[PDB]
RNA sequence: ACCUCGGAGCAGAACCCAACCUCCGAGCAGUACAUGCUAAGACUUCACCAGUCAAAGCGAACCUUUGAUCCA
RNA sequence: CCGAGCCUGGUGAUAGCUGGUUGUCCAAGAUGAAUCUUAGUUCAACUUUAAAUUUGCCCACAGAACCCAAAUCCCCUU
């Protein structure tokens, strides 16, 4: 470059010769001087210039407006709502085409976290990731994703590619050990067993129309081809594909990571998986 | 493999084959759909109406009539949604209409009546 | 981050197309981001000015600007006021034209 | 001893003079008894404010007055008149601007 | 004076509205648009609201 | 309000904004108009309808708010089915 | 004595204009019980709060002033 | 120095009240509503800075009420 021989002309660049960027530093302003000075810039008397002007919302005894307004619930439990994050087709296709996905092995969020595809914040209600049709019409990925919601759209894309999609719930532990597994394992605590939903989402997780976990997989062949012929494509047979044994597995309900059972260690230290083996040990978390 | 006492088998114990999950009327080969990124998109479905095979003969004569205003010179009926961004959507909608179509085959205008009676009441001259 | 996987048939049905093998022989190189995109970046302040950036610039960045002004002025009517960072290497068009810039860019090969 | 009268202005009158342009539903003008008639195409709320029912010019102009018959006491004002006598008033209208539509070639059947 | 009252829907539906009726005047039974019926149909006083 | 919590030293939220008003993330805050559940009986019905409606806020009512809440009430939430969810973006927006 | 709201003059002709200013009036009633629901576009008491008008549409039919929030 | 002692501490009490608020130089910059409120404050108006894009002011003709003046409003041009 015409720079890097400007500086084999130019003095050493030392201590005694470094700027900052021009317009980087603002010049300080201080109450010293004609302008500056004076009054600096308080004004004249009354509760301004003493520094002791009412609080922030205070009209000065008309009622404020924050509080002539009636009572909404507009935020009543927001903290406990439920969130979920989107993951628009559009990104699912872009992250796996970039590599960042790789949907030759089943696609769980663990997988999305760690190819960067989403942002998970359990401490901030986020109860894992919602398939979102956006991209549907240009979508050609078999894919076999689990996720927490799905858009019956999202469902009929994901099903028309010839992949599999299932709705899987998570608890906030669950959830954050998915999302980071490893600082879990640095913790040192035995797997822990994945909560069942609470009672309000058992029924859509045990619903077929949505993919769910805990629905009976009798039914999920009629749901297939009832979305197929809804949106209008021919309902391809996975059991054929090369790839039917990945895109059949699925975790067990109480199951966290795909591999790894409840109640196991991970010693990453030494890569060895320490396993217990009294029975009440076992039973609990096979329970 | 791991197993709990809710997994899968043990919740519905009669479908327990991993095929039992995966084991498999319009005919999709038969009909022409279009796509036109016209914001939302559009879907067009054209089926030549007259060989539509897959539909009854009085279904078809019910159609054409019902219909008329659809069908194309060629004698195919064509038919098209722009009510969503999606082209799924669309041709999702596209079906539908074709199946209340053959369901309803299968089993402003007050003005027109108005202007109507008059023309008949003017019909009164016979040659 | 991966590299991106050979795929047979380009553009990816993301749209995702790799820089063109070899580089092309203009005066300037736009560097592709971290993520393997182009570095065309919309920006907003005050809630008002709408520019476009096109950031990892090497080279001439005066025959760029010379370049993205031809290429512009017949969509604006105008020739697009810019501001050409040669510090930092980077362009600055008034206006939103990220999704023009970028298909530039590609045909070019950047 | 005089109280009240404090009542602060109602600031009625034209909001759109002669000649402005008009979407449909704009006020027209405010009064507090009939000082502007409703015209063509513009119509008169509960207050008796002028509102544009079309979008348009409007246009200011003076009409003959020809009341509701229903309207008693203006019909016995009227036959109190002469013969020759003819009551006019100031009547608001909207000129409308733009065709209610166009026919658009959709489908080459 | 008058006195606010609430008319009950005699169709069933837990439809009420409020009316004014003078104190002195007798019980309130009125014909009124039922949403959920979606038909007039009869309302009759049930208690006294308030006083106004 | 408190600008320097004594336990924290961070910035308060004025809950009584919470408990009132709605913010979409763009920016804008939603409120109810103020006497909508008062004496319903003597108002007219166009009065009722205006009074029923989920009304925005001034700009500088915003930047009030803005100022009396903090940043963890002007997040992305992405709840189930927020009725507000279409609402919380601006579109076709010129300056 | 007054404190809120409204009408007239001051303030003659878009709007707006004070007072211990000159006068007057009101804290509702009658009516019906679509006097319903929705909704373009507007006005606005110089802020906000609040207050007005309203096409189209749906549904029955074929109206003319007082006060917030919290709390119950 | 007692209409409620003195000292220390809380305490840098609080003060919408008074006083004070320190280099140089240039530039822009002036007269409603609510309020235990009129010695204050909040909103508006004005003001300053930065930014966006496109009309802004002046403005003739035409136009703006019956009851019972000076002027004003509105806007093609310029
Ligand atoms: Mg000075
Ligand atoms: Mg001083
Ligand atoms: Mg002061
Ligand atoms: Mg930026
Ligand atoms: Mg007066
Ligand atoms: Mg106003
Ligand atoms: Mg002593
Ligand atoms: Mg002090
Ligand atoms: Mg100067
Ligand atoms: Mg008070
Ligand atoms: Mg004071």
């Amino acid at each position: 470059a015409r720079a890097l021989d400007l500086l084999r002309g130019l003095p050493r660049v030392s201590l005694a010769n470094l700027k900052p960027n021009p317009g980087s530093k603002k010049p300080e302003r201080r109450p010293r001087g004609r302008r500056r000075g004076r009054k600096c810039g308080r004004g004249h008397k009354g509760e301004r210039q003493r520094g002791t002007r009412p609080r922030l919302g205070f009209e000065g005894g008309q009622t404020p407006f924050y509080i002539r307004i009636p009572k909404y619930g507009f935020n009543e439990g927001h903290s406990f709502r439920r969130q979920y994050k989107p993951l628009s087709l559009n990104r699912l296709q872009y992250l796996i085409d970039l590599g960042r996905v790789d949907p030759s092995q089943p696609i769980d969020l663990t997988q999305l976290v760690n190819g960067r595809g989403v942002t998970i914040q359990p401490l901030k209600r986020d109860y894992g990731v919602q398939l979102v049709e956006e991209g549907a019409d240009t979508f050609t990925a078999k894919v076999n994703i689990e996720v927490q919601l799905a858009s019956e759209l999202a469902i009929a894309a994901i099903e028309k590619n010839g992949g599999v999609v299932t709705t899987a719930f998570y608890d906030p532990r669950s959830l954050d050990i998915v999302c980071k597994p490893v600082p879990f394992f640095l913790r040192g605590q035995p797997i822990p067993k994945r909560m069942l939903p609470p009672e309000e989402l058992v029924p859509y997780y045990t619903d077929a129309k949505n993919r769910g976990y805990l629905a009976d997989p009798a039914k999920f062949p009629e749901a297939r081809l009832e979305l197929a012929r809804k949106y209008g494509y021919i309902l391809p047979d996975i059991t054929k594909d090369e790839l039917f044994k990945m895109l059949c597995t699925r975790k067990d309900p109480r199951q966290i990571f795909f591999g790894l059972a409840p109640g196991w260690v991970v010693n990453m230290a030494d890569k060895k998986i320490l396993k217990p083996t009294d029975e009440n040990l076992l039973k609990y978390y096979t329970s | 493999e791991f197993k709990s006492i809710y997994s899968l088998d043990k919740l519905y114990p009669e479908s327990q084959g991993s095929d039992t999950a995966w084991r498999v009327d319009i005919p999709l080969d038969r009909l022409t759909i279009s796509y036109c990124r016209s914001v939302n998109s559009k879907a067009e479905v054209r089926f030549h109406l007259a060989t539509a095979e897959w539909i009854a003969e009085p279904v078809r004569q019910k159609i054409a009539i019902t219909h008329k205003n659809k069908i194309n010179r060629l004698g195919e009926l064509i038919l098209t949604s722009e009510s969503s961004r999606y082209q799924f959507r669309n041709l999702a909608d596209c079906l539908q209409k074709i199946r209340d179509m053959i369901t309803e085959a299968s089993q402003k205008l007050h003005r027109i009546r108005i202007e109507n009676m008059n023309r008949e009441r003017l019909r009164q001259k016979r040659i | 981050i991966p590299d991106p996987p050979k795929h047979e048939h380009y553009p990816t049905p993301s749209g995702w197309q790799p820089p063109r093998d070899p580089p092309p022989n203009l005066p300037y190189f736009v560097r592709r981001s971290r993520m393997h995109n182009i570095p065309v970046y919309k920006d907003i302040t005050h809630g008002n000015r709408q520019m476009t950036v096109i950031r990892k610039v090497e080279g001439d960045i005066w025959a760029l600007q010379k370049d993205v002004e031809d290429f512009l002025s017949p969509l604006l009517g105008k020739t697009p006021v810019t501001q050409v960072n040669e510090v930092t290497g980077t362009l600055r068009i008034k206006g939103y034209f990220d999704q023009e810039l970028k298909a530039w860019l590609l045909e070019k090969g950047f | 001893k005089n109280l009240g009268g404090k009542s602060s202005g109602r600031r009625q009158g034209i909001k759109k003079m002669e000649g402005h342009y008009v979407h449909a539903g704009n006020i027209i003008a405010t009064q507090r008894h009939f000082r502007w008639h409703p015209g063509a195409h513009v119509g008169v709320g509960k207050n008796k404010c002028l509102y544009a029912l079309e979008e348009g010019i409007v246009r200011y102009t003076k009409e003959v007055y020809v009341p509701h018959p229903r309207n008693t006491e203006a019909v016995d004002l009227i036959t109190r008149l002469p013969k020759g006598a003819v009551l006019y008033k100031t009547f608001v209208h909207v000129v409308p601007a733009k065709p209610e539509g166009t026919f658009k070639l959709v489908a080459m059947l | 004076k008058n006195i606010l009252v609430r008319m009950v829907s005699e169709a069933g539906t837990g439809f009420c509205f409020n009316t004014k009726r003078n104190r002195l005047r007798e019980k309130l039974t009125l014909l009124h648009y039922d949403p959920v019926v979606k038909q007039r149909v009869l309302f009759v006083e049930k208690k006294k609201i308030r006083s106004l | 309000l408190t600008y320097f919590s004594a336990r924290k030293g961070k910035r308060k939220t004025v809950k009584a904004v919470i408990d009132r008003f709605l913010r979409l993330h763009c920016g804008l805050w939603v409120r109810r108009k103020a006497g909508y559940k008062k004496k319903l009986w003597k108002k007219t019905p166009a009065r009722k309808k205006r009074l029923r409606e989920f009304v925005f806020c001034n700009k500088t009512q915003s930047k009030l708010l803005d100022k009396m809440t903090t940043s963890f009430w002007k997040r992305r939430n992405w709840y189930v089915d927020d009725p507000y969810q279409k609402y919380h973006d601006r579109t076709n927006l010129k300056v």
